[PDB]
């Protein structure tokens, strides 16, 4: 489909990616895809995180988010470190943060916050190389309300591997999130995006 | 507000009025008497190794270029065009050997030099003197150890005067440790905090870790994870605070090399710094070799934070009285292998960067305590930084500066802001160091 | 602007400076001579009935922590802590003994004393003060009925007194119906309007109603339908008006118990309230048995509003110039059944909450006209409040207050705007006293 | 699934609604659902508010959204009313605010509102004991414009209650909100979620 | 379905829409506009602007987004120009725009901008009278963020008309946005809603 | 700030400083001393040709209602209720014989009166002055050609005064093109820059247009195709710029009648305008005929600019200092073909409008231009206005005004500027005729 040199705005990491869904169209692992992205933003707007990490994330997961340099559409030179890590997670990383979450001394977490998740855009397809690695790709807005006037709106697009697992359930093995805010106004990004 | 004369910072510093967290009027006072005359941080020279690359950066509210020049020096200048005024780089990092302003293409070099006008030659004949049209340059711009610092006032003491006897304790890691390097890009976050909420807890408050982070100890086991829920005091004797004439202060906790690093980095860290302190103790003697592999807390006056060992390195940008913009990078050990490197960066950003689970506890407390300043009833009350108060040194043949042997306490605190109040109630730095002329003794009093 | 000399309200009141809706230096000065000087609304007897409840309040841009004791009584606290100035509670309700600062983990009593420091042997000896260092209290909390106020000012006359000839009116309903309980929680909505204009929405104006509120009163078919679209004056002698010295003042439109409630509670309503009026009869008298049974538009000077029988209860707390946080509670008679109760309660909030169908006609009407207030060519025009001079008493044989004997008029405004002016131009109780002295006199001038 | 001594941020009654999406996904059931939800969404988005009443609404509907006080997560004493009532609507309760919006005395709806609704995360599930009674999770991101520079923005999630009325037609009968931000930001909440 | 003479704040065209939608369901029509709208809203998103053209963009289309004027709900006798076009594009003069985007000298795109956006609330409808004209009516919320710290959000409803153009792909034909705020607080409208 | 006599604009309005682009006590004077006192743009005949017809249309921060009168006059009223001050129209355009608030119900007149007030015969008796009560009008409503302007100081000089020596300019298209009507509705956007910025931008800056709008001219291939990326210089003689005692400037470019229009529309405006050309060389001589179809970019001071030609007709109504609602307009020729004003109408927009593909790539350039005034280093800072200075006429026989006869320079700002700065320093209009006594003198002085 798309040709970079002509389309001098896409980046060859985005027109990968969008090769890999426009090829076959699955609308059965669409809603496969659209199932399981619903029910993990549910567990997560419940706070149901235990869950969330037994029920949706694999062993060998990576779970990151960067936050990119601001740099000349036209740079060419400058070649330090392009990106930051947000999160950068494995699943032992994902469970410290799991338990910081629910222990009772969290004291940021009294009163209980108020979460809302909504997924769209959902797109799936298999990887060609390895027959039972799903990719897919998701947009999310996440509501986050806290303290009587405190009111956070995150957006972002979702890269996602999932894999069957443990009695084969399909779980999260990499979410790739490149945050699209440089300067975040949300007071943090303390949220599973 | 007359600044002369209002007492913000009671004698000693022992006490502040809450209005200093959320008035505006003298945030926009700060702006010339903190900002406008003091050191900034502005990036290392990790970020800008050859000639031709450049950064921005924030000195107070201004923005400036930061670039390396070609004869391996550093300049820094306002992101304001000569002409009429619009920002002229619009990236946070590049290399070129110029910036063109977008609006009407005045051409700008590296240097600062106004280089080109378009159709200079027909439309201003000879009549524009360029050479006095270059970019508004920050007066003064100093290194320590590789970290670039400005000063837009040309009358300021050099950088290491500056440091005072802060530099006696970042030396080890900064320069003995064979240098350091800043890991970017930056995180950037905005909270709704006063500037001077971070920088007081980053200088000397290591009373709210316990408390605070008991839920981040406890989760993460690092080695502080002791002091969790309050269920242990360190040790008598496990660590120390110090503060020096400008402003800079710092906490010390004895051995703390893995800082707050969650328990998958602390045997690396503990191995890593006991090895190097192994080898300097023939260089810089026992207890600066100590020194080297302890935590330090410290808050470079007056905006710009860090945490040795744990490798946090901040700076609290101020936007308005209940604003600041916050900049997060790492730092490490330039001969540190590079996956540990990377896993330490990953880390620094981890737990406090934007995601940081750290920094997430330090939130409401900096919010609430900021924007309670501007409260009608609380505008007038007293801040209070009298712990430790009257066991404070000055002179000590082992440690420098005006120290509190004992590692909790709020000796930085006052510190901090004894030189606060010395610069908001002066005109110039003559006026400051006439002010300070009794500091180390107005701050050891009851001793 | 100099507000000693400044009129902003015009003699008898008859008319008020837009620029009181728009200005933010008017704000700042209302924060401390409306504000920390008179009594505010902060909680009822219901909602914190046993030892150790408490819930938070405004009162004016503060925030408190109001809380029974163990003895029975209420004292209320400043929610900032007493050593770097954190926002202790983080709720709205709740009940302990305590209240402990997540910062750095200093415990206070229900009764505000400072109680426990963390390692407080180890760390300040015995050189910390604990009796000094007790949370900031409010002066002044009394109780009208089961309605608690408070007042920041140790100078306040008590607020029976304070509520004047007011309390007359009140006092049917709130004392010998048997009592009222406040139900909560409440609903909380910001408002784009200065807190003046439903002040004196709710004290004085029912000129409106029929205007505002057309397609509320055709939708929901309540009591007063009739005035819809300008369709209907009510009878002469449907009600009156009156204002008191210190500036609480309110509307009466006779017999009319079932209030703003749609068509589904009136019958219930007005044989509820019929059947209670008749015992009544016999205790107080008809007149105030009568009163009992009537709807009172009323403010509660400054900023406690309310519409008895229909059980409408309102908090218009102060943000700027120009925003207002609005708390909306129902009222309803202890000795009501259950049931009716709860769908009083519900009907109050379908009504006049957050997604109340009356309260969102008067939106745009509060709203525009308090921001116009901040508009060049508005800022020195002036607001009328003329209707009814002349015509209004003091001292009836019946009827207590200064009183306008119609249902219609602006009475109550001119009696609200003329404590406002008296308190913006005094600096102490004292001073407003003098400035009061001929208060019903200026009231009734023309008369 | 959901275990809430171990999952401590996790209520008794959001893991309840959980478990009835989880157990059997029917990807039909879930197709109705959109289409009920996509078209109420069309028809309040319109202002057609009375055939939102005639065609989406039950005649026994109860339409509830809630604000409930914000108290400490280890509180267990202070036993008074949790919450209070944004909308508890019965049919008769609608039609007065339906009339209300229609009447052309209603100043505040001059110039005409603009209302565009976004519905993400539809579930669908039958409840167990009564076949006829469709339960439908969703959420809604609601965008309300009026009178040139006012915009207020909702977020919610959904618990519905849906069931075959009039004509074979599924129609509301149990709307249920607990509304998220507990002090509004928007002017008011008068739109229906 | 909808009379508006008694839904009295229904517009004519508004009740016709839904007339259109309401007739006849087929969920694999709707299946092909969520793809169509899913890859343009992918293609846009990566700022792949040719692509977008080539693919999604018919020869005769017209894309066009109002700005309609704030009028008294009973106005009667005011009869000027009622909007104006934000956009009122052929194409051709969206290829204008798009050399525009992609044009070296365009300073306003550097550093890169950042788009990410929410489809919503699919429909899909054959014409009645030409059964190769699919209608699709879909709703978007548009996050666009770039320097550092400015973000703009946008909403919008949008009506369609897609056709089988060269090689059998559809295309758009027609997108109508009559745009729901008449202010605009985001900067400008330059992005392709 | 001492208005009377701190320099903001140097003299001959050769520099300016940066913080008259930020300051917002600077703004409020604005309110006042360039508002409150100059013509302001309203609306057109065309938009309001029938009596009854009404707009809404702000003046400064103030909002006002303009009515057409049975008799073919135009008033124009504050909008807000004369009661308590309620905004009285919520629309933006209509027909109506008055107006009524809908809080109480109050109908004004079109002609401002306050004809009905509900019940006023029971409530009012006979003591409400009506007479008295009229909505507030402004002072000065008159017309240039069918467009329309407002001013709420009655001591301004007539409209035609005002424009001076602009009005020679303009004339050509305005009046002897046989007419102009404005197409509305405008578009309507909000953007972070100072009223100044882009009225600056329109006076005066052709400079910037070969290189901000590089992309564009490259993109759209319009007439000025020529000028991108800074290809080409239009030829010495390619047209010229003037200004005037009041503030009003422009700058002429030759024959661009097809303005910015992209390429499609080329051929029919260069075919139409050349057309007309011939006809008008016979009526107003070929120097005259040749201006109408002559690019125009005009400010009319203080806030109204436009483009000739291309049509392109804006509104800056000033929100505060960094803060700017752009109305956006088309204007066409009365007499073309019907199809081609649509097409015409909806290029303005392509390239002016809301989503303009050239209005953004001013965007930055008027933003950060504006938001730079703000920071603290750059507010003493000086914005240059030099570009052609020394070479500037007065009273040349062919081209009235101060006129730069080269087509790209800075005299129209000179001339805004030094307009701004007269009245900023003025009381009233006496004191800017006596500011502005030797303005030319001042403008031409090194020629
Ligand atoms: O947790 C923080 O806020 C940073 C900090 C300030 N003083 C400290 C002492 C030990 C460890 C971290 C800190
Ligand atoms: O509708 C209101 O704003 C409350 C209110 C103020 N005066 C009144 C008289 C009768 C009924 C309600 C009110
Ligand atoms: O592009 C603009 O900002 C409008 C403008 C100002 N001076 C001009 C000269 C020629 C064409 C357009 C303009
Ligand atoms: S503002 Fe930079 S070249 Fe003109
Ligand atoms: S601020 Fe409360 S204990 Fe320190
Ligand atoms: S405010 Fe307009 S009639 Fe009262
Ligand atoms: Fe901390
Ligand atoms: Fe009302
Ligand atoms: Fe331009």
């Amino acid at each position: 489909m798309i040709n970079i040199q002509e389309d001098k705005l896409v980046s060859a990491h985005d027109a990968e990616e969008i090769l890999r869904f426009f090829n076959c169209h699955d609308s059965a692992l669409q809603q496969e895809a659209t199932t399981l992205l619903t029910q993990e933003a549910h567990l997560l707007d419940i706070q149901a995180y235990r869950a969330w990490l037994e029920h949706c994330v694999g062993s060998e997961v990576q779970y990151q988010v960067i936050s990119r340099e601001l740099r000349a559409a036209s740079e060419r030179r400058y070649k330090l470190n392009e990106a930051m890590n947000v999160y950068n997670e494995n699943f032992q990383q994902l469970k410290v943060r799991v338990e910081h979450q629910l222990d009772p001394q969290n004291w940021g977490n009294s009163p209980k916050l108020r979460f809302t998740r909504f997924i769209t855009n959902v797109q799936a397809a298999m990887d060609v190389n390895d027959k039972e690695l799903l990719h897919i790709r998701s947009n999310v807005i996440l509501h986050r309300a806290r303290r009587g006037n405190q009111v956070d709106v995150f957006y972002a697009a979702r890269e996602d591997k999932w894999k069957r697992g443990e009695g084969g359930v399909r779980k999260l093995v990499q979410r790739f999130v490149d945050y699209p805010e440089r300067i975040l106004q949300t007071h943090n990004l303390m949220v599973f995006l | 507000m007359n600044y002369n004369n209002k007492i913000l910072v009671s004698e000693s510093g022992l006490s502040q009025k809450h209005l200093i967290h959320g008035d505006e009027e003298l945030f926009q006072h700060e702006l010339k008497t903190i900002f406008a005359r003091n050191w900034l941080f502005l990036t290392h020279d990790s970020l800008i190794p050859a000639p031709g690359d450049y950064v921005t950066a924030k000195m107070g509210i201004d923005e400036v270029i930061v670039s390396r020049q070609n004869d391996g020096s550093i300049r820094a200048f306002l992101n304001v065009c000569r002409h009429r005024g619009k920002t002229l780089v619009s990236v946070e990092a590049g290399n070129a050997k110029g910036f063109v302003c977008s609006y009407h293409g005045w051409g700008f070099g590296s240097n600062g030099e106004l280089q080109s006008v378009p159709f200079e030659k027909d439309l201003y004949g000879e009549s524009l003197n360029k050479k006095c049209l270059g970019l508004k340059e920050v007066a003064r711009v100093e290194s320590f150890h590789g970290f670039i610092y400005g000063c837009f006032d040309q009358e300021a003491p050099p950088l290491m005067d500056y440091l005072g006897d802060a530099a006696w304790y970042l030396e080890p890691m900064f320069k003995h440790s064979g240098g350091l390097e800043l890991v970017g890009p930056p995180g950037k976050v905005v909270i709704k905090a006063n500037w001077k909420a971070p920088a007081e807890n980053f200088v000397g408050d290591a009373y709210h870790v316990g408390w605070t982070h008991a839920s981040s100890l406890r989760s993460g086991e690092s080695i502080f994870s002791s002091l969790a829920g309050n269920a242990a005091l360190p040790p008598e004797g496990a660590g120390l605070q110090m503060t020096s004439k400008y402003g800079s202060g710092m906490g010390v906790l004895w051995d703390g090399y893995s800082g707050v690093h969650s328990a998958d980095l602390v045997p690396e860290l503990m191995a890593f710094g006991g090895a190097k302190q192994e080898r300097l103790n023939k260089e810089i003697g026992d207890v600066r070799a100590r020194i080297y592999r302890s935590h330090l807390n410290c808050t470079v006056f007056p905006n710009n934070s860090m945490l040795t060992c744990s490798g946090v390195f901040k700076v609290w940008n101020p936007i308005d009285a209940n604003t600041t913009e916050v900049w997060t990078y790492a730092i490490v050990e330039k001969d540190m292998p590079e996956d540990l490197k990377r896993r330490l960066a990953d880390s620094v950003q981890r737990t406090f960067g934007p995601a940081g689970f750290w920094e997430s506890d330090d939130n409401d407390n900096m919010e609430t305590a900021s924007q309670n300043g501007k409260k009608y009833q609380s505008r007038d009350s007293d801040l209070l930084s009298n712990l430790g108060f009257g066991e404070d040194v000055y002179g000590d043949a082992v440690y420098p500066g005006v120290v509190g042997k004992s590692a909790i306490g709020e000796t930085s605190y006052r510190g901090f802001y004894r030189a606060y109040q010395a610069h908001v109630s002066s005109s110039n730095w003559a006026e400051f160091e006439h002010a300070s002329s009794t500091w180390h003794t107005e701050l050891t009093k009851t001793t």
